């Protein structure tokens, strides 16, 4: 497919 | 004011809509917003407060910036030209490459070459009359410069400030590294540019989608924090990238049996780092690319051509006993005919290219391939003899359970060194007692995406919340559950490799 | 996404 | 009894008979053959419920005589059968083989031997003009030894008076230009087997073979992408050596093949360049040298990645543990044109035994071309430079033991040593006391890829 | 062409 973007993502956890 | 002038977006007001609208067909981006917009309108320098104050060696060597096209716009096409003329330093470049891959467009014929010739630079147009690819395009664009450095860029991108005395600079410090931009965003809708982020980089998923991802930690500590340094990128996005020719041809240049249907980016990064070469993205070099959210050409031949092709050439060549993690998830790519790949098995023997474990334990650690795992395939329940299924779901859904088709696919996962229950690029997570067993993208930092699976108990009991995976319930009949562990065979689950 | 056909 | 056991000339048409097959007109085919094992093998006994073998078998062939000799000689429990396109009168139904206590017919398309190579018994591969007392059980019993072994004793049958004559089990390679030869087997092989004769030879090369049938098809048969112009036979032997089998010439076996001069049925070298880019490592060279480097030889992809399924060592190996006399050098300081400094030209062999080498005008384009080899050898294909008396040089069969012994990279004088004299201008060189001249110095210079 | 038969140059061992 076509490159993607580098969309923003959602924030990742560090600790549960 | 003017449109676009300094990234601003152009909003086109809504009596146009509609006809805007048909004119986004053409080229799959906002093309009456980019007719618009100067050809040589200001950008804004984005580049990190001190990559400003560094001073770069002189005598750096001189581009070719070769850019290949199939009915590009005649903006597009033209404000890119603009944009290396006008922002790189006259000294160095020695020309532009303008490659016409059989592009069916007016304004790309007799117009293009009347235009160009008024350059102040030396634009020369090289015209491919059977529609070939971007790999064989780019060999042509190549074979045809003269510069010592050979520039690769998209025919819908614009440069920045100070985009390549970084890239020659890293080049002529060592010519056997290949350098890419941060490719920022100009958008296909308000052609408005937004900087990328220092903090991202190229890896790929197990589908072998290139993909973007954050920069991990070991590389901010190589770097002792430095972001104005440049970041080791285990894969390229192919579209943008500086190389040495001799360099280029040392390496083998392109696998020139694959097809049009892309993959290169991929096979390159893999034979740049296996065959001791450097791959980085250059911080202080910024450009950006009109990124599209589908092809606006069809490839010749029609539909329904055999896909694939090139991307069983890469596995076969580069990837080694790790092609089972994209044959496995892609059932029936086995029966593909992938050509002849002796040349570059041979190139492989030549530069005595090192494994692909040394490359996945060395280049890319956070890689979406685990490279080592206890098992890889199906999870199927004791009980209920129904396996796990990602049910093709993205971010934050929930796993299924259904019955197995064994055809590999959406129901493999692998319990992998660190403990994740993976599928892909997404971990199985649990985030509160009696929760839902969601699908997150994998963080490599276990907590809640930790797991223990006891091989001769064969539970699966999640750390964290302490928790046994089981059975669905009959409130939500096609999801496993997490419950207290009570010793039950609906809590006992096979996880065994398929092979072959 | 790979070949369903199954239920 | 004709023949039984020659055939003298029929003298007062035989021209005929023989150039349609490349006599043999009382010939039976129940003839009586001379028991040729050494004795030492008759009193090996061999093992029992030895796996049974499937025989393979013709092309416009009397010899039938060869199904006979499979037949008559074989012990019954030990063979479990036997198995292209034959366009003559009995070359069709003439129902023979349904007559046979032995169950013995495929053919359509004209194809190779490959082709018609690629049965129900666990192991053997035999020509259609073959025909020896206990001669299949000491290869099944080899076999049985180890499922990774693949040969009997060839023995000569006359193609003009189809009188039978064994050939010697000291015989057992091949040489530039890719060509299976017969050479000596050498004294390591010997002092291995602490000079019982009957222990099967170690060949490093094959040309008719038995072999366990899942051995056969985990090394992957013969490279299908092959014309029908010949090669397999060296591509097999670097395979099965390798890739962690063993080839072998087993000495106690015995069958009869009418080796010819001639076949009745442009660069045919496509399976030697799939052979030597597949398994000869550099040394591929040596070939090319003496050969155009433009023969499309197909897709070898699928031949590389049984290599690498089957993890195969590199042709070093094979040339430093297999056959370390063998005609291509492992190791040499020279290969190219021995030019000479004073009147330019080139020495030149014009293709044997022998004879004189000759010195023209160097052309640079095969017949021009030599090595002088870390044994210190001057060497041309399967010729070495030899001189047998002090004041010509003439071409000897390579010996590996060294008045083939040559010396200076700069005097660039040829000093053969035994003799203490230079090689010198003359259409043949000369060979005389030292003396330093331009006219005994030469340039061995190596020719680039 | 056609397989070289295994027939005997008289070699010799030493000069
Ligand atoms: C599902 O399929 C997968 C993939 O095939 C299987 O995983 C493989 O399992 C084998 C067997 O355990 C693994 O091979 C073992 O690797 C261990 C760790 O490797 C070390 O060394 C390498 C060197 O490159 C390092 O890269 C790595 O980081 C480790 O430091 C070794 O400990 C093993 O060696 C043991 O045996 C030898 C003798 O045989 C001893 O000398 C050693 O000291 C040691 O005791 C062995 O080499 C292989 O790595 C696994 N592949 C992976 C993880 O990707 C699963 O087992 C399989 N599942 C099931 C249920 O069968
Ligand atoms: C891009 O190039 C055009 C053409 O050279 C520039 O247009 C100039 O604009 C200024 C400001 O109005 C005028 O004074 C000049 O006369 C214009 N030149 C021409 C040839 O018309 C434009 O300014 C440039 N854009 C920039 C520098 O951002
Ligand atoms: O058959 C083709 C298809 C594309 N391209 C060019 O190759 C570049 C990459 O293609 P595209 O921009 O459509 O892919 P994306 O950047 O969205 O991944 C573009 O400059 C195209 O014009 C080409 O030369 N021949
Ligand atoms: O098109 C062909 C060419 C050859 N052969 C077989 O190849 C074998 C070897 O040929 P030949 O006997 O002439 O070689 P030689 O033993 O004389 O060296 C023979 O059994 C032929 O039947 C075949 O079957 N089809
Ligand atoms: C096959 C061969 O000849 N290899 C040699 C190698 O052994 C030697 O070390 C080197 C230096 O001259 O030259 C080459
Ligand atoms: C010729 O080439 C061989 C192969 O590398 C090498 O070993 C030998 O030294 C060369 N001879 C020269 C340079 O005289
Ligand atoms: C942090 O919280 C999210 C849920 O919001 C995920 O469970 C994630 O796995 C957690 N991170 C760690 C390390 O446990
Ligand atoms: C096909 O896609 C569906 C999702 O709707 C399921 O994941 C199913 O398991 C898939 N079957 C495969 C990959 O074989
Ligand atoms: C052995 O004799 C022949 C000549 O009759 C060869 O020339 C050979 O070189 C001689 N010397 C040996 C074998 O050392
Ligand atoms: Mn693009
Ligand atoms: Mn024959």
């Amino acid at each position: 497919g076509t490159t993607p973007s580098p969309v923003p993502t959602t924030s990742t956890t560090s600790a549960p | 004011e003017g449109p676009g002038e300094m990234g601003k977006p152009v909003v086109i007001p809504k009596e146009d809509q509609e006809k805007m609208k048909e004119m986004f067909k053409i080229n799959q981006f906002n093309l009456m917003a980019s007719e618009m917009i100067a050809l040589n309108r200001s950008l804004p320098d984005v580049r990190l407060e001190g990559c400003k104050t560094k001073v770069y060696p002189d005598n750096l060597p001189t581009t070719s910036v070769v850019i290949v096209f199939h009915n590009e716009a005649w903006s597009t096409l033209l404000r890119t030209v603009h944009s290396v003329i006008n922002r790189s330093p006259r000294h160095m470049i020695e020309e532009i490459v303008l490659v016409d891959d059989a592009s069916e467009r007016d304004f790309l014929k007799r117009p293009l070459e009347s235009y160009v010739k008024k350059l102040k630079v030396p634009v020369h147009v090289i015209r491919m009359e059977q529609r070939s690819g971007l790999i064989r395009a780019r060999l042509k664009g190549a074979a045809v410069s003269r510069g010592q450095v050979i520039t690769f860029l998209d025919a819908h991108c614009e440069c920045t400030a100070g985009w390549l005395e970084p890239l020659l600079a890293r080049i002529k410090h060592d010519r056997r590294t290949v350098v890419c931009p941060i490719i920022d965003v100009i958008s296909d809708d308000t052609f408005e540019y937004m900087a990328g982020s220092d903090m991202t980089y190229g890896g790929f998923n197990w589908k072998l989608n290139f993909r973007w991802y954050p920069v991990p930690q070991r590389e901010m500590d190589r770097r002792k924090g430095d972001r104005t340094l440049p970041v080791r990128t285990p894969t390229m996005a192919g579209g943008l990238f500086s190389i040495d020719r001799d360099y280029f041809q040392e390496i083998g240049t392109y696998d020139a049996g694959m097809d049009i249907w892309g993959g290169e980016n991929l096979e390159i990064s893999f034979r740049i780092w296996q065959c001791g070469g450097t791959l980085e993205i250059v911080t202080c070099s910024h450009v950006g690319h009109v990124f599209r959210k589908a092809t606006p050409y069809t490839f010749p031949g029609g539909t329904g051509q055999i896909i694939n092709k090139n991307n069983r050439r890469l596995a076969e060549v580069w990837m080694d006993e790790f092609k089972n993690f994209f044959y496995i998830i892609s059932p029936g790519v086995t029966k593909v005919d992938y050509g002849d790949i002796s040349s570059r098995l041979g190139l492989r023997r030549k530069l005595q290219c090192k494994p692909f474990s040394w490359y996945l334990e060395n280049i890319y650690p956070d890689s979406q391939i685990p490279r080592h795992y206890f098992s890889l395939g199906e999870i199927r329940n004791v009980e209920t003899n129904q396996c796990l299924d990602n049910m093709a779901r993205k971010e934050n859904e929930k796993v299924g359970i259904f019955n197995c088709h064994g055809m590999g696919g959406n129901q493999v996962f692998s319990y992998t060194a660190n403990k994740e229950i993976r599928t892909d690029d997404l971990c199985l997570d649990v985030s509160k007692l009696n929760g839902p067993v969601t699908m997150l993208k994998c963080h490599h930092l276990k907590g809640n995406q930790l797991w223990e699976y006891d091989p001769v108990k064969l539970t699966l009991q999640h750390v964290n919340s302490n928790q046994c995976l089981d059975k669905a319930t009959e409130e939500d009949s096609q999801v496993p559950s997490i419950r207290d562990c009570t010793g039950s065979r609906s809590q006992q689950w096979l996880l065994r490799n398929v092979t072959l």
